[PDB]
């Protein structure tokens, strides 16, 4: 059998973490025939509730799960971990300020990655979710400067898998048919959606998304808006956030990291801007279209890009660094 | 780059010489874009109405023809019919149409046929078609969110299958199951197709071929309990003549929820009694925990635990049978290689903790549902219909709620739940397991209290 | 190497002299003994007849002819290639050495040292060496030309490879040969379908026979009910046997479909014949479309394939390259690429007969804006210009410090025109770009300076850190070019 | 290593010759012209005699036993080596020598055997000072090793203890010695002064810097002048530059 | 030809127990440890680990067992013992069971039935007759083996450890010593409650 790895959530009590847990337990992500280790963290009151979690998985009788780790200690939990998912942050709550909401997260994340740093192993993969997401990243990838920062991810598959079931739902299809839509920037309103590259099976045949549909108007105005807006129209729906979504996109994106992308098709995550060659200014944490081989991830080269395009990846590229100055003032400070 | 769009009658002459200009301009000019479109003459007049009301342009002729200012389906600004667009594409082109009268009238024929084939591709999309059909009844509830995902996995049915389904409650809870569409359409699954709501009674489960039934959320007051059973016969009475005229003949019927299971099951076989059959109680969950109470007593893992049997009222008055269970994996030193196995009861030595302790505990969480969460439900649900298709893991016992027709001693009539295997698309019950009699007072315990249940029920 | 694997498993390898002598010993008189002494004293330098007997002779030899031999470098000639040829002296394998002329000199130079190790006098001129090794070279390739096209079995070597390591690899590779020919062998025994390749069988024996279905695939026509040809390649990469005949299959996939269960694809127990000759497609040039002249193609260039599998679309009538073009049943055919013509040769019959409408014939020609009326290129230029003209405006509401508001405006779009032109030379674009941001960062001054200088006057060092650049800024560019600045 | 560190890394044979050519050096005559000057400086007093029959037994071991020579003499000269002030100062590296545990045992036990008188533990009598502070083994697939040796150039192998018969034969002696019954890192596992293993083969870099950053970070930092100003100045140059 | 049997003989089970098992999950086989078997076929009645240790433990018990009792009458200020361990009335040993008990005080051997009926047990019986064993901790005696060859039942190999006072103290005798600490500092509970 292959050895066992530890997987750590934070938040473990929130609801997407919830239900994610499950996904992660029956080998959904990991295949089959990987035995896990799962590690839950949560601040005190909540490991009641925690514990409870716990009691519910034992009684999944879940055969892929060795073992399940409830604790309050950074120590323990991030210890010699192999997979770190970063679910808990603080909310923000009605008259709380932006800038107090960073400067809560940049403590809680640098703190986090601090843990990394000193317990994990340094080939653990962190993946970041609770939003802020690029900026927080930023900031735990800035505090543990020996793990490669390739290993640090933020969640914008959910965008991802949006924008794939807007286009199939307009075109009337699965989502397996829609392949290579591109979300660009930050995990939020500022979100780009991009399906430029994008390709779609129809009648037996493959044809880009532009071409399929033939509403440009459509797709620049009433598909972006409706993508950007998604969250915001479940929540006030459901009057509960998107937890089930929120947990198969995570599942999806460790997966993909854990087995690769398959051949000829890539996938939006958001990643370190670094050398990036499309221009977007180096020490970002942004999202581009990528291929995954080895448990590593590679940059999709060479897509040309419109101006609409490039007008819209320069906005949430200063809405990022707005961000970043606001969060590493903290940081420095801190 | 310019943009034009053009719309026609598909016998319509003078459209056709323009399609010819058009595509003209298109292949010659790089500026020069434009968008087809055409109507059966019989929709065109009302069609064209509506175009030229939003637009507040007044033409009526075939073809119509504006220019999009920024992109596809804008604004318009309106170019004139045929002649018109010909007088602008002569001047400032300078380019002219070529094509006959003669010309003309074949390709309005081959305009005509043009319209048959969309229409008979219309008709042809409706020839693909190949789905599995599920619904879900009480869906505006916590469990469904988590089942939902199970259901795209696939490995429900393997990952080859066209899936639609259905979900059912009130309109209030419409608006919730709105939203759980929503999440639905966003989860993209490759076996995913459709979703839909129900809350209307001449539509429910329509050539339905899955259908779950969870528990309901009764928003009245906590009336006695024989109230809420009594008020439980309406709604099964419902659900059943609903299911045994609308679903297809062999519809699957799954019950799951923490109240009242076995008795809800049973009414809806009394109302449906040729689906019957095909009507099971969802037991597992009570022996996952039965199993990881014993793996916490052990210190091992669930999964190390196998065939435990629940002989009772799922969500009521049950029995927990250990003789059969058997652990793998443990280390007696009495130790044997992979796959050796050793029975749960010759381990514990403490009789005591497992004759008072851990059944007390059973009837506790039994009661109280209160460990009984979402995912242990969904879980309990998704694995049955796995291995409803699939089959059951060999030589594995699974406890499952069903009809009693005298099986044991069991009187008939009621629902209990007991050791069975899946295979070939179908449940058996194990009733060559050796020893696993009951008592007589255990059995006149366990088909007393659903009696009972039901008998209050009927009033 | 011919002395190592000699030595290592007790294997023979000859050089002609070897038997020459060999025949002195062992009579004398004999009649090969007294033709070679004839010729010698004639200085009739072996006369490749005597020589290839005597190979032969040395195939008796019980150790060789039970067992293994090898053969260093001989034939030297082409000429007695084909005599062994003749008499079918015929290697199941050849390897080759490729060697830098330096490291041979550096070989001969340790090879010198050995003559201090050696003392009676011998012929060490490099001069000559390099003369025998140039003309082996000139042997060697045709040799090599023709023995690997017959009988697909050359292999090569680097000499620097160290000794050991070739010998290593070709022991391996003559092992895998060695398997290859007794699996062979047992499935021949038992009858069985089998793959021949590297059984070296040479191509005129293959073409002469050949089973029922000639070069194509049968797992093709029973499977797709299509052609492969299989001849396009010579090589044996997916041929076969069995019972008695010779097939090809069109891939590894239908190799092992074909012996897995041969009798499905054998005649006639496959479901389709090999349709005759006349019937089948060949491909064509430019001197074959000559003398198909006065006819064109049978269809006027448009590509039937795609517009058929098009569902007919007036769209797919783009016609196909000549290069593509083909004859199949008295009719030239063209579509719209190689892999539209291999599949028109695997199913002709879905495609070639045809009725389309007269419609979507126009072949375009290339408009240009010299070539357009004064409208045309105007709507075209126009159209990009004020969609820019229209974005800049609107969203700025342009004004820059000091210039006039039509001054400020008309710079910013002329600008703003440049940096996004659908062809402007890019790097000049984000030049220009780069000053417009400059320009806007200016516009933005007169908001920040407005904003933040109140009418009463406010401690100077307390104004913000940018505050007092920015009005350095302001006041310079009351002095400043702004086309350049 | 040893040029990272800036250290010493001695080799087999060049003990070996050291040691003859010294000892030879004192067995040749003192000559005809004086010795070193008479000055403020203590002069050896060897027996010149011992030395000679100390080789003289030398070369009748090595007649007796092909040219190899008795584990006494070779440790004598190591232990001597490591005493030099070079070694006591700086550092000593061994490429797979000692190589076995009675070996081991032999040159590192102290000779003079401390009193036992209450010492029941596993610190024999060893000095530390001698004692290497790191060991490490190195290894990998014996298929990756016959490729590299085949892959060394002709030229480079001629002749050497690399010759394939060579290689192989050595080979199967190096796994025939070290068995997991027994093998010299025995010694230093009862040291527990625990050695570890790097798999080269994996690493698969044929100069295995990989293998390198490890090993130097189990080491640590240099303990040594990593610059001197004049060093420091250059690499300030360097960057400058 | 039957499977592998051998067992392993020499120090108190000590590692060797672990060294055995270990053997045997590289075989893939059964491991045995006999002292187990005993073990657990006592706490079948018994619900505890009888034996020579844990039981005369109790002697001194007895006299503090009392004072504490005394203690808890007089002072009605109730006392951290009140949680009294669980344990059963006499699930009455057959003879069988009781020759056991005597074999754990003793450390001697019992009457041969027994040890047919157990060993016959897995040389007779699947899975263990098929999958074959290594055993821990058997014969104890040569009185065992004697009645080994008299039925005739044999492994295929013995092993013997070849060990000595120091060693056997290194890994025992720290925990003999925790043992005492830990007994002493209850007694000196013991003494402050008092």
């Amino acid at each position: 059998m292959s050895e066992p790895i530890r997987v750590l959530v934070t938040g473990a009590a929130g609801q997407i973490a919830y239900s994610l847990l499950y996904s992660i337990g029956n080998g959904s992500v990991f295949g089959k025939d990987q035995p896990i280790i799962l590690v839950l963290l949560d601040i005190t009151p909540m490991m009641g509730v925690l514990d409870g979690v716990l009691m519910e998985l034992q009684d999944c009788a879940l055969p892929l799960l060795q073992d399940v780790i409830a604790t309050d200690k950074e120590e323990i939990a991030f210890k010699d971990l192999d997979v770190a998912v970063l679910v808990g942050s603080m909310p923000r709550r009605e008259g709380m300020e932006r800038k107090d909401l960073l400067k809560a997260n940049v403590k809680i994340f640098k703190s986090q990655g601090t843990a990394l740093e000193k317990y994990a192993k340094k080939s653990v993969k962190v993946i970041v979710v609770g939003n802020p997401a690029n900026t927080n990243c930023l900031t735990a990838s800035k505090s543990a400067p020996s793990i490669p920062k390739e290993n640090f991810s933020c969640l914008t598959r959910l965008d991802h898998n949006r924008a794939k079931s807007q286009i199939a739902l307009k075109l009337g299809v699965t989502a397996d048919d829609v392949k290579n839509v591109i979300i660009w920037g930050n995990h939020s309103s500022t979100q780009y959606p991009d399906v430029n590259h994008a390709k779609v099976k129809l009648q037996g045949k493959e044809v880009g998304v532009y071409e399929a549909l033939k509403d440009d108007s459509w797709l620049k105005g009433e598909f972006i808006t409706t993508v950007q807006q998604r969250g915001a129209a479940v929540i006030k729906a459901r009057k509960l956030s998107s937890a089930m979504s929120a947990a198969k996109a995570i599942a999806d994106h460790i997966r993909d990291i854990w087995f690769g992308t398959p051949e000829g098709e890539f996938v939006s995550m958001g990643v370190i801007s670094d050398g990036n060659s499309y221009g977007v200014p180096d020490d970002l944490l942004y999202s581009f279209p990528v291929v995954i081989k080895n448990k590593t991830w590679k940059f999709v080269e060479g897509l040309p890009i419109n101006d609409f395009s490039r007008e819209k990846m320069d906005l949430t590229a200063k809405e990022l660094t707005e961000e970043k100055e606001t969060a590493f003032e903290f940081l420095s400070s801190a | 780059m310019a943009k034009f769009v053009i719309a026609g009658k598909a016998n319509c002459p003078y459209y056709a010489k323009a399609e010819l200009l058009a595509d003209y301009l298109q292949k010659n000019l790089p500026d020069f874009r434009i968008f087809k479109i055409t109507q059966h003459p019989d929709k065109w007049e009302d069609w064209v109405e509506d175009v030229c009301e939003r637009n507040m342009w007044d033409h009526r002729t075939s073809p119509i023809i504006w220019r999009e200012l920024l992109d596809r389906g804008g604004r318009g600004l309106l170019l004139g019919g045929y002649n018109e667009f010909l007088e602008h594409a002569q001047l400032y082109y300078g380019v002219t149409s070529n094509m006959t009268t003669e010309l003309m009238m074949v390709i309005a024929k081959e305009n005509m046929q043009t319209h048959t084939e969309q229409q008979l591709d219309k008709e042809t999309m409706k020839d693909l078609i190949s789905p599995l059909q599920v619904w879900i009844a009480s869906a505006g509830t916590y469990v469904c969110c988590h089942l939902i995902p199970l259901l795209l996995s696939g490995e429900v049915f393997g990952m080859h299958t066209e899936i639609s389904l259905t979900l059912f409650d009130q309109e209030q809870r419409e608006d919730c199951l709105r939203s759980i569409v929503m999440e639905t359409q966003d989860l993209a699954s490759p076996v995913l197709r459709t979703v839909s709501f129900c809350t209307t009674v001449k539509e429910a489960f329509l050539q339905a071929q899955v259908i779950i039934i969870l528990d309901d959320s009764t928003e009245e007051e906590v009336y006695s309990l024989e109230s809420c059973l009594r008020s439980r016969v309406p709604l099964c009475r419902l659900y059943g003549y609903l299911i045994e005229k609308n679903a297809h003949k062999s519809v699957k019927v799954i019950v799951g929820g923490k109240n009242f299971v076995n008795l809800k099951t049973t009414l809806l076989m009394q109302y449906a009694p040729n689906i019957a059959s095909n009507i099971i109680a969802v037991a597992l969950g009570v022996e996952g925990q039965a199993k990881a109470v014993l793996a916490r007593k052990m210190k091992t893992t669930s999964a190390n635990i196998k065939d435990v049997i629940i002989w009772g009222n799922i969500t009521g008055n049950n029995y927990v049978d250990l003789r059969k269970a058997k652990v793998y994996n443990y280390e007696s030193a009495v130790k044997g290689p992979p796959g050796h196995y050793h029975s749960v009861l010759s381990l514990i030595f403490d009789r005591e903790w497992i004759t008072k302790e851990f059944v007390q505990t059973l009837k506790i969480l039994s009661s109280t549902g209160k460990q009984f969460g979402g995912i242990l439900a969904a879980h309990s649900i998704a694995t049955t219909l796995k291995y409803w298709y699939h089959g059951s893991p060999p030589g594995e016992i699974v406890s499952l709620g069903v009809m009693s027709e005298g099986q044991f001693d069991i009187p008939e009539g009621i629902v209990f739940s007991m050791p069975v295997k899946f295979e070939n698309g179908t449940w058996v019950v194990l009733t060559d397991l050796e020893d696993i009699s009951l008592s007589e007072k255990t059995l006149s315990r366990l088909t007393g209290d659903l009696i009972q249940e039901k008998l209050v029920a009927c009033g | 190497v011919a002395k190592k694997l000699a030595s290592d498993y007790g294997l023979r390898c000859l050089s002609v002299g070897d038997a020459l002598r060999g025949m002195l010993n062992n009579h004398p008189d004999s009649e090969l003994s007294l033709m070679l002494n004839w010729h010698l004293h004639k200085g009739k330098t072996v006369p490749d007849e005597l020589a290839i007997q005597a190979l032969d002779i040395s195939l008796m030899e019980s150790v060789c002819n039970t067992i293994g031999v090898v053969i260093d470098g001989y034939p030297v000639t082409p000429h007695q290639m084909d005599l062994l040829e003749a008499r079918s002296i015929i290697p199941m394998v050849i390897f080759e050495l490729h060697v830098p002329s330096k490291e041979i000199f550096k070989r001969l130079l340790l090879e010198k040292k050995t003559e201090q190790s050696m003392s009676y006098p011998l012929h060490n001129s490099s001069q000559i060496i390099a003369y025998k090794n140039a003309k082996y070279h000139k042997n060697i390739n045709e040799i090599r030309q023709f023995y690997q096209k017959q009988h697909q079995n050359w292999h090569v070597i680097d000499g620097f490879h160290s000794k050991w390591w070739v010998w290593n690899e070709v022991l391996k590779d003559i092992q895998q040969m060695n398997k290859y020919i007794q699996t062979y062998m047992k499935k021949i025994k038992e009858g069985k379908a089998a793959c021949i390749d590297k059984l070296c069988i040479t191509p005129e024996e293959l073409i002469a026979r050949l089973g029922e279905f000639k070069q194509f695939c049968p797992v093709s026509l029973a499977e797709s009910n299509e052609l492969i040809d299989c001849s396009v390649t010579s090589s044996l990469e997916f041929a076969a046997e069995f019972r008695g005949h010779y097939y090809k299959m069109s891939s590894q996939e239908k190799l092992n479909k074909f012996l897995k269960d041969p009798e499905l694809y054998v005649p006639p127990l496959a479901p389709h014949p090999l349709p005759p000759d006349d019937l089948l497609p060949k491909r064509l040039t430019l001197s074959e479309l000559k003398s198909r002249f006065p006819k064109c193609a049978e269809l006027q260039g448009y590509c039937p394939v795609t517009y058929q599998d098009g569902k007919q679309r007036y769209e797919a009538l783009v016609p196909g390259n000549i290069r593509y073009a083909l004859e199949y049943r008295n009719c030239i055919y063209i579509c719209e690429s190689e892999e539209k013509l291999q599949k028109f040769m695997r199913s002709p019959m879905q495609y070639w007969n045809q009725k389309l409408p007269r419609k979507l014939p126009p072949l375009k020609e290339s408009i240009h804006l010299t070539s357009l009326p004064l409208p045309g290129y105007l709507e075209q230029g126009t159209a990009t210009s004020l969609i820019k003209a229209m974005n800049a405006a609107g969203n700025l509401k342009p004004k820059l410090p000091f210039l006039s508001v039509r001054r400020s405006v008309l710079l910013y779009i002329a600008f703003h025109l440049k940096a996004f032109n659908p062809k402007g030379s890019e790097y000049s674009r984000k030049k220009y770009k780069k000053k417009l941001e400059q320009f806007v960062e200016r516009c933005e001054l007169i908001t920040y300076l407005s904003s933040k200088m109140t009418r009463k006057y406010k401690e100077p060092q307390f104004r913000a850190i940018d505050f007092d650049h920015k009005l350095q800024t302001f006041l310079s560019l009351k002095n400043i070019d702004p086309v350049t600045g | 290593l040893a040029k990272y560190y800036k250290l010493h890394h001695i080799k087999m044979k060049d003990v070996i010759a050291e040691a003859i050519a010294k000892l030879e050096a004192i067995v040749a005559p003192k000559d005809s012209v004086e010795g070193e000057e008479e000055g403020e400086e203590e002069e050896e007093e060897e027996n010149v005699d011992d030395a000679q029959e100390l080789l003289d037994g030398i070369k009748e071991s090595m007649e007796q036993n092909a040219g190899r020579l008795e584990d006494q003499y070779i440790i004598r000269f190591v232990k001597e080596k490591l005493k030099s002030m070079p070694c006591r100062n700086q550092g000593f590296i061994l490429d797979g020598f000692p190589k076995t545990y009675d070996q081991a045992k032999d040159l590192f036990n102290q000779e003079e055997e401390e009193e036992e008188e209450e010492i029941r533990g596993k610190i024999f009598p060893y000095d530390k000072l001698i004692t290497p502070e790191f060991v490490c083994g190195l290894d990998a697939s014996d298929e990756f090793l016959k490729e590299r040796v085949m892959n060394l150039p002709e030229s480079v192998v001629a002749g050497t203890h690399y010759s394939q018969d060579r290689f192989l034969r050595s080979l199967s002696h190096y796994r025939d010695i070290n068995t997991d019954d027994e093998t010299v890192f025995n010694y230093f596992d009862e040291l527990e002064i625990h050695p570890i293993h790097i798999d080269v083969g994996k690493l698969e870099d044929a100069q295995n810097r990989l293998a390198i950053k490890q090993l130097i970070k189990e080491i640590g930092k240099p303990r040594n002048y990593g610059l001197t100003d004049e060093e420091k100045a250059e690499e300030e140059k360097k960057a400058a530059e | 030809a039957p499977p592998l049997r051998i067992c392993l003989l020499g120090p108190h089970g000590s590692g060797k127990t672990v060294c055995a098992r270990k053997l045997a999950e590289n075989f893939g086989i059964f491991h045995i440890q006999f002292d187990e078997f005993l073990q657990e076929k006592m706490l079948l009645k018994a619900e505890r680990k009888f034996g020579p240790e844990f039981e005369d433990d109790s002697e001194e018990e007895q006299l503090v067992k009392q004072e504490l009792e005394e203690l808890a009458a007089q002072a009605n200020v109730k006392i951290e013992e009140d949680t009294t361990k669980k344990q059963l009335p006499d699930v009455q040993l057959t003879e069988e069971e009781e020759a056991i008990k005597l074999s754990l005080t003793d450390n001697e051997p019992l009457p041969s039935e027994i040890l047919d009926s157990i060993l016959s047990e897995w040389w007779l019986k699947e899975p263990i007759r098929s999958t074959g064993f290594i055993l821990d901790g058997f014969p104890r005696h040569p009185e065992e083996a004697q009645f080994l060859g008299e039925r005739g039942f044999f492994p295929d190999a013995a092993v013997i450890i070849q060990v000595d006072d120091q060693d056997i103290f290194d890994r025992l005798l720290p925990a003999q010593v925790q043992k005492w600490k830990t007994k002493q500092h209850k007694k000196l509970e013991r003494k402050k409650l008092i």
